[PDB]
């Protein structure tokens, strides 16, 4: 009937409701991860989800049960959901007004379901609200999505107060699943990358909201030995993106510089070279020492330790990505650089990325 | 004046040796020492540089009393010594000074904490590496030392983990109950809320600390690998220890106790793990021992893999490298009556978010290549839980096409094993073998719709796009290859029920309504090969009307499509070709 007549479930209220009763239900979600192979009903959640997406596609004030459509994706069912996925990513940041995506995000902010876990909110951020943010601030309308610039984190119409004040409330942060931290870090990305001006106004003496933005990063930065390589440096380039638009003193961007530095594992290889590929151009531009701070940092590690090869090696893939910034430099840098050349090409059984 | 420094440097060597010297004076001069040792390695007097320094480095190191307190100067002096020796460059003038080095250095091993141990382990490694000395009873003494650490390690899983004790408050404890680098504050008098503050950082002792025991393992490869003709005997004392080590699991009530710490279980977890990657070394020479303790060691893998850390990706990268090692072998076999539980993905791959994006390949690959060695002895229920697990994996656009191409040739490769079980269960291997063509049905109309069309967008008029364009090439192929493996495995199989398999047999409506869409679908699909790539980087979609084909690969592929069709009843064709055509 919906694929027939796309305007009729739109008005059925009680019938929608009943579905999305089903569709949230426990058994139902149970029985179609844990079915038998030679199941029966294994379209069914492919039905249910098509037929909730028709509703909400003209009932856009129902963000719950918009919300709930994402328990596709915390699954693996053997019906393909892209429909869904194409829908999240593509229509909704191009049909949604602003006060519809404002909408969206102030019901993530006050979602207290009890059956609506940390996956669904992660979820909800990597499909929803992170590519409409997106798409807002690529059209230019960032400063009527974001409201009121607001430095003083009380006003509840500004996204990043309540963003930073309600959600990165420290007392959240223990039981925070990874998925949830790496995509709210993603998000503060966007607010820091397209918004500088309303997370921290220069001109302003102190603001807090720079502060308690850092220290929702700065977990990332304690030497813990388990932690998952994604979320410690999805907040390492959120520091990466910070420090490049705002004045931090030397000792944080140093400290950040000598992690990525100590960053050679291949788990995070991508989000480090994203992080560094962000940082090392800022570094000069940061402080009048810049250069040297490079030089001294780069120096260190390639001595005091290549002694292992991945930490050399990860120096050298660095010095090259950005070899352009380290020009000025290049005297100092030279002699370690033909060294290790000659080492890693002539050292037994070298492969061929080596 | 470089002779003048260097001479300098000397005094410096020599003043570590003095007892009146303060030792933040020698903390310096030796971190100017460190620094300046590319000045030094320069000039010809390098050589009696180190006949000078070296001896009386060894020196300092042999009188020391064995400190334990990182932030005491005299352990933080020690370190720098020894990460020192550890720069020194590996030429030939280290050679006369090697043997005394690595005697001393296997002395510690015996006694010292782990940063020191640790940094023993490292220069003990880089000089057997370059340099290679013949055999010494001190290596023997370090693989008794091994096999005394793996007995050993028991009772310090029991003391950390089963019965921990509680540090008494404001008081500094012994290196023997600490499992990990712990820092505490003492205040200085205990008699007033307020006093004097001072922190302290206590190093554990190295024959109990975790560190060292993962570090160990790669050490007796690398002397197996060099002393190949005299140690052969003495590691196979290692696979017992090995197979008990592997089998080791912390107690339920353990972890939940309000003493447990999880970095000291990720450390003895990659202490387990690392055993394990030995274990998968020397798994091909000592194959009959090993085979004696197998029984064990399919537990033990398969509790590595329940208990590995979830934010420990690189130990469930290590873990699963070393069971695709282990599982080449025949111990495989051994495998069959559980791989009930190992297909269960979050025993395999776990909950941890890089462990999902970065190692599910590798998950599927390794059980992808045990299921096909394994197949013929996988019961009807086992060949089941494989093809939903990678029927789950066909559809899965977050996995590279090379993982869905080796899925769909898996399960292309199951059909006749589900043929043979439902014919000797009389079982549902029909409904399973639908549920299959079902799946592939489905890849082909995605690669229609959302793969093809995004190649075609991609293309321009002629006058990692060229990847995207050959992996979905051999995709098709090998779905068009599965379509007719299940074809011929769905005209061959009995059906739930049936009284007597009949030699060919007009399919249900259900079964022709998914023939057609396979034939819509896939008709679609075979689109792909009308894109070109070019030399120069173009790809572009060849002229339209043109049936003189040059590629075989194509001619190949289409007449396999056509093959599905031609084996069915007359009756199924006419009605699948009726509405298509």
């Amino acid at each position: 009937i919906v694929k027939n007549d796309d305007s009729w479930l739109a008005s059925q209220h009680s019938l929608v409701s009943q579905l999305r009763r089903v569709w949230v239900s426990e058994n139902f979600q149970e029985r179609h991860r844990k079915e038998n192979m030679a199941a029966t009903n294994w379209k069914e959640p492919k039905l249910l989800a098509y037929c909730l997406l028709n509703y909400c596609k003209r009932n856009y004030g129902d963000i719950e049960l918009l919300f709930q459509l994402l328990r596709a994706f915390t699954g693996r069912f053997l019906c393909n959901m892209t429909f869904l996925k194409e829908y999240m990513e593509e229509e909704i940041p191009k049909n949604y007004s602003i006060a519809q995506k404002r909408a969206l995000f102030f019901r993530f902010v006050d979602f207290n379901d009890p059956n609506f876990g940390d996956e669904l909110k992660a979820k909800v951020l990597q499909h929803i609200l992170n590519p409409a943010f997106l798409y807002s601030f690529e059209k230019g309308e960032g400063e009527q999505l974001l409201g009121p610039p607001n430095p003083e984190g009380d006003n509840p119409e500004s996204i990043t107060s309540v963003f930073i004040t309600k959600v990165l409330d420290p007392e959240k942060q223990a039981d925070m699943l990874d998925s949830l931290r790496i995509y709210l870090l993603q998000y503060a990305t966007l607010l820091v990358e397209h918004a500088p001006h309303h997370i921290h106004d220069n001109n302003k003496n102190r603001n807090s909201k720079l502060r308690r933005l850092m220290t929702f990063a700065w977990p990332c930065l304690l030497s813990k030995a388990c932690v998952d390589p994604a979320c410690k440096y999805s907040g390492h380039l959120l520091l990466a993106h910070i420090i490049a638009k705002f004045a931090i003193h030397k000792k944080i961007v140093l400290q950040v510089f000598h992690s990525l530095l100590k960053a050679h594992a291949m788990e995070a290889r991508a989000i480090v070279r994203q992080a560094m590929a962000i940082l090392t151009p800022a570094v000069p531009a940061r402080m009048e020492d810049g250069h040297q701070m490079l030089t001294h940092w780069t120096r260190k590690i390639i001595v005091e330790e290549g002694h292992t090869v991945p930490q050399l090696v990860h120096i050298l893939h660095l010095i090259v990505q950005h070899f352009k910034v380290y020009y000025p430099v290049r005297h100092h840098l030279v002699q370690h650089m033909v060294s290790a050349m000659q080492r890693l090409g002539f050292t037994p059984s070298v492969t061929i990325e080596q | 004046d470089q002779t003048t420094l260097m001479k300098k440097y000397l005094q410096f060597v020599a003043a570590l040796t003095d007892v009146n010297t303060p030792d933040e004076t020698k903390l310096k001069m030796m971190q100017e020492v460190s620094e300046n040792f590319e000045n030094v390695t320069s000039s010809p007097q390098y050589s009696t540089f180190l006949e000078h320094i070296i001896p009386r480095f060894l020196t300092f190191l042999q009188d020391g009393e064995v400190q334990f307190l990182q932030e005491k100067p005299a352990q933080q002096l020690r370190k720098l010594v020894l990460e020192i020796i550890h720069r020194i460059p590996t030429n030939e003038h280290l050679r006369p000074h090697t043997k005394n080095v690595l005697s001393v250095m296997f002395r510690f091993l015996e006694t010292e904490n782990e940063e020191n141990v640790l940094i023993c382990l490292r220069i003990i490694i880089e000089l057997h590496k370059q340099f290679r000395p013949p055999i010494t009873q001190e290596i023997h003494h370090f693989l008794d030392f091994v096999k005394q650490i793996y007995k050993e390690l028991p009772k310090v899983v029991n003391r950390y983990f089963e019965n921990p004790q509680v540090i008494p408050e404001n008081t500094v404890p012994p290196p023997e109950m600490v499992g990990m680098i712990t820092t505490i504050a003492v205040k200085v008098n205990p008699e007033r809320e307020d006093s004097e503050t001072r922190t302290h950082s206590i190093i554990p002792r190295g024959s109990l600390s975790l560190k060292v025991l993962a570090e160990l393992p790669i050490i007796v490869v690398l002397m197996y690998q060099l002393y190949k003709l005299n140690i052969h005997n003495v590691v196979a004392e290692f696979v017992p220890l090995i197979m008990n080590t592997i089998a080791i699991q912390v107690s339920a009530q353990a972890r939940q106790h309000k003493l447990y710490n999880k970095e000291l279980y990720a450390d003895f977890i990659a202490a387990q793990i690392k055993t394990l990657s030995f274990l998968a070394y020397i798994i091909r020479i000592y194959q009959e021992l090993v085979t004696k303790y197998s029984q064990q060691m399919v537990k033990g893998m398969l509790q590595l893999l329940s208990n590995c850390p979830a934010e420990t990706a690189h130990l469930r990268k290590e873990l699963l490298i070393a069971a695709k090692h282990i599982l080449t072998t025949e111990l495989r076999n051994q495998f069959i009556p559980c791989m009930d539980k190992l297909f269960d993905e979050s025993i395999l791959i776990g909950s941890g978010y890089t462990a999902r994006e970065t190692l599910r390949p590798l998950a599927y690959s390794t059980l992808a290549d045990l299921v096909h060695h394994v197949r013929q002895h996988l019961p009807l229920s086992d060949l089941s839980l494989a093809v939903q697990l990678f029927a789950k994996n066909i559809d899965d656009e977050s996995l590279p096409s090379s993982i869905q191409t080796m899925s769909c040739k898996l399960l292309l490769n199951l059909v006749d094993c589900i043929r043979s079980k439902s014919e000797q269960e009389s079982g549902n291997g029909r409904d399973v073998l639908m549920r299959m063509l079902e799946v592939f049905v489905l890849k082909f109309h995605t690669i229609a719709r959302y793969q093809l069309s995004a190649i075609f967008k991609k293309c321009k008029p002629q006058s990692k796009q060229t990847f995207q364009v050959t992996d979905c090439r051999s995709l098709v192929k090998t779905l068009v290859c599965g379509v007719k493996t299940i074809t011929w495995g769905i005209t061959s199989c009995k059906a739930p029920g049936e009284a007597q398999f009949i030699p060919n047999k007009q399919l249900q409506p259900k079964e022709t309504q998914i023939y057609i869409k396979l034939v819509k679908y896939a008709m679609q699909a075979l689109d792909i090969y009308q894109v070109q790539i070019a030399g120069n980087g173009q790809t572009y979609i060849r002229v339209a009307n043109c049936q003189t084909v040059r590629m075989k690969e194509e001619k190949e592929v289409l007449e396999h499509f056509a093959g599905v069709f031609t084996m069915m009843n007359p009756l199924t064709f006419k009605e699948i070709f009726q509405t298509t055509v």
